[PDB]
């Protein structure tokens, strides 16, 4: 039973584990491992918030979409594939920052 | 309405009600924002509670269409701004905040 604002907290650090990746050249195989960790760590994250955090289908869907480009970043990572990772990343800082907006509108969040 | 499904956010109509290439005071959240629910800019500006039965109640998924497209009052129109298939999206974002 834990809250959003757990949750959050507990994806903080893998995402910015993963930013701080994302504008290298490198392909460190640990630093590839790290970035799918994080990268599975956010899945797990909005899984249990889409899960057992009922609020309507509409933050099951923004849920959802922060999924979908965290998969992705795992898939990029996986193919040693940076390019994409960097991509992937951004569109799921969109995603994160969607809800973000659209549920928490007068509180500055990360990121 | 046809079901907008999960996929990449540059795509998404969650991305345009939080305003992607709009001005602040032209983007969804910034008055209905705090979970259709409203925002205190927005709640002076009048908006209704999208989480609300009987606001969902009074409009249809036609008229859900048609409004976003005319606008009313504050509420500005977006026909032009967005694709047809974008407004049909975003009116099933305005059902699925009282979609439990
Ligand atoms: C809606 C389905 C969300 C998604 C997608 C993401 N987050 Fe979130 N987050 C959400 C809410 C409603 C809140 C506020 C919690 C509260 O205090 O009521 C948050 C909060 C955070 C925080 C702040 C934690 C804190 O110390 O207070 C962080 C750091 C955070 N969220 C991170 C984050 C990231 C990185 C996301 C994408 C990977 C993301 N969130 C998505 C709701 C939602
Ligand atoms: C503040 C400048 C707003 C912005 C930006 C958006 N909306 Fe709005 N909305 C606003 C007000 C003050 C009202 C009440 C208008 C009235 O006089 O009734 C509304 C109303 C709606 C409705 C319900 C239609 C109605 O019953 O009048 C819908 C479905 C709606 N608004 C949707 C909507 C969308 C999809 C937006 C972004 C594209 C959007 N609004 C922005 C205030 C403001
Ligand atoms: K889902």
């Amino acid at each position: 039973a834990a809250t959003q604002q757990e949750i959050g907290k507990n994806m903080w650090d893998p995402f910015q584990s993963m930013r701080a990746v994302t504008g290298l050249m490198e392909l460190t195989s640990g630093q590839c491992t790290q970035l799918s960790k994080d990268a599975a760590a956010i899945l797990a994250g909005v899984k249990e918030s889409h899960d057992s955090i009922s609020v309507d289908k509409n933050y099951k869907v923004l849920n959802d979409e922060v999924a979908y480009h965290a998969a992705n970043i795992d898939a990029a990572a996986k193919a040693n594939d940076l390019e994409e990772v960097q991509v992937q990343f951004r569109r799921m800082t969109i995603a994160c920052r969607n809800c973000h907006k659209i549920y928490k509108t007068e509180q500055r969040l990360v990121p | 309405l046809n079901e907008h499904t999960a996929g990449d956010t540059t795509k998404s109509p969650y991305t345009i009600y939080a305003g992607l290439g709009f001005a602040v005071q032209e983007s969804c959240y910034y008055c209905h924002g705090n979970g259709g629910k409203g925002t205190t800019e927005g709640l002076i500006f009048g908006v209704p509670d999208f989480t609300s039965t009987e606001f969902q109640s009074s409009m249809t998924d036609k008229q859900i269409i048609d409004h976003i497209n005319k606008g009313k009052g504050k509420c500005p129109s977006y026909q032009g701004k967005m694709s047809p298939e974008m407004i049909e999206k975003m009116a099933g974002v305005v059902r699925n905040f009282a979609v439990k």
